């Protein structure tokens, strides 16, 4: 990337390492995760990790496992404000043959509904878990080869491990490594038009295929054509310069100019789009100081305030009621408290004092003295010390 | 109320199965094979479950057509992509799995199109490595090079320099001639057809290169590789997003890298790290020109092209179009701008679209001065959309290998009976061809090779320069 | 015909190509015109907060004006002059009144000294066109087409679709006002009924009917006359469109502002005529003829003599020289 | 540089008669406005408009190939799908025919 380093070195992309030896890198080939992304109005990103965008109004197949049927994802997608070139996700619906043929589906909030019934978070059943992350994004877990993440404004993401490698199919590929072979029609054909590729998903027939995806929507708002410039000007500026050399911008800066002229608003469309390129550097190594007052700085409540880097593992009241659990989280960026302070479920968090305990996830006060016969309990700070 | 039609039958959701995938999983032939959500059905009257919906028709058996590029076909129809046939037998598409001839390109100034298939920017001025075979673990036979000088910003400048290396020869071009300083030593693959606008240029059973007189570099490879190359062009695997493997064995993510891993000079300037964005040095700040530009590509998408837009995409060709001509300036000689078309529409023409797109106000092409040299003009050379390539000469009166079906250029037509031959720049009889048949065989027009190294004892040669029916005496080694 | 008329006449009141009126009370710029499959060109529209301030065309991506009540003009951010002729597009005026021609593009539009938006329409843009002022087609109902695309029966929220913001500013929907006049009023209604009945009895405009229906317009009317406190001349606004839709269909009427006791406003030396020629010979003018073969338009105009010089009319004999 | 085609060797009987100072001047002026990004008349036509000027003192002259301003006549002999070529662009032919 235009910067020397001494033999012997071990450098590590994110997938695998590399070793300098002679001026040349060995590496390893050993397969790793991919990820197919959705954000925006309708940018998509593949498992094979390409871009597209296709404005479908249908009941479309996001993903699928297609040699054996372990699940399958179905995105919903709507228009999205007054122009005809905004159309973005409402909501998705996921489908699990292994535990009951269940259906859950992630709703426009950070709501979930499974089989039609509305459902607290966590969700412990015996595979899938379903908690809130940042207590503002939803995320399920099945076994450990899936996630998801939350489907509120849209933003969905996925994590298929390599246990999947080229045995699913849908909008966002073969998860093969192969790029170029991912417009495959269910049919079994490469098609070069995205306007056949997406249409040929749908699951409604009267659901009216488009026939054009049209690049431009700055024409039809020739306000904001000045304005989407300068507004995602920054995402080339050194503000970014970090991880220009961990991935490439110029879509993410394409992305954001469909979307500015396009959506109602385009002040969070605008720093919705910018996090989209900070979280794909966060995802590489890279974490960015992007925010402003005026480059959309969030409002953490006067309970919390804003973190960069933190560590979502001891902030939860529940955490001193489960402690032995683990938490191998990253160092994740959202509104946090200060570390004498615990989060509470009413929105303030609280020292431990009176954080309360759930133990078989009961409620109890912070003083709660409590036993049957034969077994002896009580809630002292948050842990629930039984005995019997 | 309205009672349904006898085909197909009404359907009421029992009260007991919650999976009454009734009326709302409506069963098309798109979504047969899909999985469909469904919480109850509705007032319907749905198919049998031996028949599906098809465009307001219940089409009875599992017949019902394969769709391409949005368009029917009926079992048993085939289709055409690429050198594989393929039929769709049952539902799906079944395809032959004969892999093409990749190609190389060098559209406009500074961009690159791999193998497998991947456009990127890499404006350089050293001498690059394009294509080699010389590569990790490999012998090393052919080794393409290219240099530019004066190229990072696109313009009247840029004149190319190419200079190919195989079977230990050194044979280059740059303005406008090709030319030998180490000719190789196996001279009977040894090909060049000037026709038309091109220079196609065989090299071997496995390689062939083609120049348009200015900037583009088309090399094509056969089958025979599949992963024995690497520079520029990446390897030719079929992988598209492993073509940026650079020399020191590892992929990069920004070319602009890249590219200064594959130059020759170790020492020469390395590129700089242009700064993103969508608007080259003259565009950039320059608004107005910057949509009259806009408009001027958007003859890409055309009337004229709607054939080819289907089967190729022209968002690729048009970026660079975009990108020269901002950088350019065109005061004279206009092709910064008329040559990216050019490749667009070969491009079109090797999928079997040919297409007519200049006019006399856009990119002209005469083609009067080769009509010139007799007083009399006969006028036989025509300018022509696509010309095939591959004809008969005196020089080359055999038939050729032909990577490219056809091209543009300016192409002598005149009646049968006389064949072209390029000296005397009209076409001409074929007896006054110095043709060469010695001992009965037919063959080339007298090439200058030694035949028969292999067998002492037969060395029975017969060489031909123009027209004699002589043959030499072989020189004994005792 | 071969042309269009769309008018934003008095306060919040639209007349769109095919004879649909309504009213709107928007908040910020709304489109009113322009290719709907592709805009090689936009006129837009900013209300303040209902009521009108400028106009403005956003040819294509490149370039802007921003012509307004006031009556001054910028291009982008910069004021410039008047008159302005760049990119195609002649600013200039016509008979006291601000005149915007884009021939070229197939447009002109004006306004007057009141401030009311009018664009006349080539006929190339027929069923084509979708914006505020509807389709250039014959419907004079489905008109209202959203920018989606839907027949929406309301005149409000459909011009809520056509809404377009900037950087500057993010705009809202506005609310319908809040009518003031449904308790107060009184004798309002009374007396006043007949300034918008005189559109039907009297016979200067009792002829126009053949071609043009005045009862939305003596509709659109009586819900305004009632805001306004002691005034006749509130009919007139409403009533001085009347007359501009009848002359566009091909029938001129004449010397109706005579006994109706309200005249559009001008500046000094002139006062409204009805149908002066636009190629008014000026004072440091050139003396050909017969080049001037446009259709005849209103507005104010000076004397008889009284030739213009720099937006006022002075004597023929004071022609002064220019060096 | 560019410009300077109008003192070129192919001039050179024109430049001794006509000043190609003027014409120079517009060259410069013209080309630098204009952008010249399709059909690149506005250099092309200030050329040709010298090279008339010099026809009409007697002065012929061929300055126009095939990488520079080429102009081809075709169409019509092409359109006249049998080509019998006849529509050959007859350099300065006289315009006053029957
Ligand atoms: C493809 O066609 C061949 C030849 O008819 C047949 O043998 C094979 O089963 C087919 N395969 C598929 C996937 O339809
Ligand atoms: C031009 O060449 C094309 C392609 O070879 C051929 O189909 C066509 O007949 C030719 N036309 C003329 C006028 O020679
Ligand atoms: C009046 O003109 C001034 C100066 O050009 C401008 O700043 C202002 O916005 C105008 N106001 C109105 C009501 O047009
Ligand atoms: C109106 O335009 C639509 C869409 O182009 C077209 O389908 C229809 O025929 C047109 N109708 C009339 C009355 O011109
Ligand atoms: C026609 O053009 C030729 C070649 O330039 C020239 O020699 C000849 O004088 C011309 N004849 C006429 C009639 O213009
Ligand atoms: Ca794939
Ligand atoms: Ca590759
Ligand atoms: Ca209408
Ligand atoms: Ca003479």
């Amino acid at each position: 990337s235009g910067k020397r380093y001494p033999p012997g070195t071990s450098l590590s992309r994110d997938c695998n390492t590399c070793i300098c030896r002679n001026s040349q890198w060995i590496c390893s080939n050993e397969e790793c995760p991919g990820e197919c992304l959705v954000t925006g109005q309708s940018h998509f990103k593949s498992f094979d990790n390409r871009y597209f965008t296709f404005s479908g109004i249908c009941q479309y197949l996001l993903a699928r496992d297609c040699q054996d049927h372990s699940f399958s994802i179905v995105i919903e997608t709507v228009q999205c404000a007054d122009d005809r070139d905004a159309v973005c996700t409402r909501s998705v619906t996921v489908r699990l043959p292994g535990l009951h043929n269940s259906l859950v589906k992630l709703k426009h909030g950070a709501g979930v509904a499974m089989d039609g019934q509305d459902v607290q978070l966590p969700l412990l059943k015996g595979d899938l878990r379903i908690q809130h992350t940042v207590t503002a994004s939803v995320r399920l877990s099945y076994g450990e080869d899936l996630q998801m993440d939350w489907d509120g404004r849209g933003r969905l993401l996925v994590k298929l491990s390599p246990v999947y490698a080229g045995k699913t199919c849908g909008l966002c590929g073969n998860y093969n490594g192969n790029q170029g072979d991912d417009f495959l029609t269910p049919s079994g054909l490469a098609e070069p038009r995205v306007e056949d590729f997406g249409n040929a998903w749908k699951l409604h027939g009267d659901c009216q295929d488009l026939q054009k995806q049209h690049s431009d929507p700055c024409a039809l708002n020739p306000r904001m054509t000045r304005f989407s410039e300068e507004a995602c000007a920054v995402l080339t500026s050194p503000t970014f310069e970090a991880c220009h050399r961990a991935v490439s911008p110029l879509p993410y800066l394409r992305n954001c100019r469909y979307d500015v002229c396009s959506c109602s608003d385009g002040r969070e469309c605008l720093c919705g789009a910018l996090a989209s390129y900070a979280a794909a550097c966060a995802g590489r190594g890279v974490r960015v100081a992007w925010r402003e007052p005026g480059r959309c700085e969030l409002n953490c409540p006067k309970g919390q305030v804003y973190l960069q880097c933190g560590t979502p593992c001891n902030l939860t009241c529940r955490s001193l009621s489960y402690p032995d659990e683990e938490c191998n989280e990253a160092c994740l960026e959202g509104c946090f408290c200060p570390p004498g302070l615990y989060m509470d479920e009413r929105g303030d968090c609280v020292p431990k004092a009176q954080c309360p305990c759930y133990y078989d996830g009961e409620i109890f006060q912070p003083e709660d003295i409590f036993s049957d016969h034969h077994t002896m309990c009580y809630c002292e700070d948050g842990f629930m010390h039984c005995t019997m | 109320s309205l009672s349904c039609r006898p085909p197909m039958v009404k359907l009421v959701c029992p009260a007991d199965n919650l999976r009454a995938e009734g009326l709302e999983c409506t069963k098309t032939c798109q979504n047969y094979d899909l999985e469909c959500m469904s919480m109850g059905c509705v007032s319907g009257c749905l198919c049998p479950p031996g028949m599906v919906r098809h465009e307001n028709r219940c089409v009875a058996l599992e017949r019902c057509p394969c769709f391409h590029q949005g368009k029917e076909y009926a079992p048993g129809e085939t289709v055409k992509i690429g050198c594989n046939t393929c039929v769709c037998q049952d539902r799906k598409w079944n395809c032959t799995d004969h892999v093409c001839d990749a190609t190389c390109s060098t559209i406009g100034m500074a961009h690159y199109l791999t193998f497998d298939g991947l456009k990127y920017l890499f404006p350089g001025e050293c001498q690059y490595v394009l294509v080699q075979d010389y590569c990790g673990s490999n012998p090393g036979t052919f080794r393409i090079l290219v240099g530019n000088k004066g190229c990072s910003h696109p313009s009247v400048k840029c004149k190319k320099r190419v200079t190919i290396l195989v079977e230990g020869g050194e044979i280059e071009l740059f303005d406008g001639e090709v030319n030998v300083k180490r000719p190789m030593k196996d001279e009977t693959h040894f090909e060049v057809v000037e026709s038309g606008r091109y220079i196609i240029l065989l090299l071997g059973k496995a390689l062939s290169v083609v120049w348009d007189r200015h900037l583009s570099i088309s090399v094509v490879l056969k089958q025979t590789y599949q992963e024995k190359v690497c520079g520029l062009c990446g390897n030719f695997d079929g992988i598209q997003n492993n073509d940026l493997t650079s020399s020191n064995l590892q992929v990069e993510e920004d070319p602009v890298d890249f590219g200064n891993s594959w130059k020759v000079s170790s020492q020469c300037a390395d590129t700089r790290k242009v700064p993103l964005d969508s608007s080259p040095a003259t565009c950039h700040n320059n608004i107005m020109k910057q949509t009259m530009v806009d408009s001027s590509c958007r003859i890409l998408t055309s009337d004229v092209f709607q054939d080819c837009n289907k089967l190729v995409d022209p968002e690729p060709y048009l970026d660079v179009c975009i990108y020269d001509t901002c950088s350019c300036e065109s005061i004279g000689d206009c092709a910064c701008f008329c040559d990216t078309i050019a490749a667009y529409a070969h491009v079109c023409a090797q999928h079997g679209k040919v297409v007519t797109w200049r006019t006399a106000t856009l990119c002209p092409q005469s083609c009067e001065e080769r009509n010139l040299r007799e007083n009399g003009y006969e006028c036989e050379w025509r300018y022509n959309s696509c010309a095939p390539a591959c004809q008969v000469t005196c020089q080359h009166p055999e038939p050729l290998a032909c990577p490219v079906q056809c091209v543009e250029g300016c192409h002598a037509h005149c009646p049968p009976g006389k064949i072209l031959d390029e000296l005397l720049q009209t076409c001409v009889d074929p007896e006054d061809c110095p043709v060469c048949e010695v001992a009965g065989r037919r063959f080339a027009s007298g090439k200058k090779v030694t035949l028969n190294p292999s067998d002492p004892e037969h060395c029975q040669i017969c060489h031909c320069d123009v027209v004699n029916l002589t043959c030499e005496a072989c020189q004994e080694p005792g | 015909s071969s042309t269009a008329r769309c008018s934003l006449f008095g306060s919040d009141f639209v007349n769109t190509f095919d004879g649909s009126m309504y009213s709107f009370a928007g908040y910020c710029s709304y489109l009113l015109a322009g290719g709907c499959q592709k805009r090689s060109f936009s006129i837009i529209g900013d209300f303040q907060n209902g009521k009108r301030v400028s106009l403005s065309v956003y040819l294509g991506e490149f370039f802007d004006i921003h012509l307004f009540v006031n009556g001054t003009v910028t291009q982008g951010d910069q004021r410039v002059s008047m008159p302005y002729a760049s990119k195609g597009l002649y600013l200039e005026t016509e008979a006291g009144y601000y005149k915007l021609s884009g021939e070229a593009y197939g447009f002109v539009a004006r306004i007057d000294g009141s401030g009311n938006f009018q664009v006349l329409l080539s006929d190339r843009y027929f069923n084509k066109t979708c914006g505020l002022c509807g389709n250039f087609n014959i419907f004079a109902e489905d008109d209202f087409m959203t920018q989606e695309g839907t027949l929406t029966s309301d005149p409000y929220d459909f011009a809520n679709s056509w809404a377009l913001s900037s950087g500057e500013q993010w705009c809202e929907r506005a609310s319908p006002p809040s009518s003031s006049c449904n308790i107060s009023s009184g004798e309002m209604q009374k007396g006043l009924w007949e300034q918008c009945q005189l559109l039907k009895s009297t016979s200067v405009f009792a002829r126009c009917h053949p071609l043009v229906d005045p009862e939305p317009f003596v509709a659109l009317c009586e819900k305004t006359l009632c805001e306004c406190a002691g005034g006749l001349e509130c009919a007139c606004p409403a009533l001085l469109e009347y007359a501009r839709t009848c002359a566009q269909e091909g029938m001129v009427l004449y010397g109706w502002t005579d006994h109706s006791a309200c005249s559009p406003v001008c500046p000094a030396g002139m006062e409204y005529r009805q149908c002066v020629s636009p190629c008014a010979r000026t004072c440091q003018s050139l003396h050909i003829n017969e080049m001037c073969q446009e259709r005849c338009v209103d507005g104010c105009s000076c004397p008889e003599g009284q030739l213009l010089d720099e937006g006022l009319c002075v004597e023929s004999t004071e022609c002064p020289c220019v060096h």
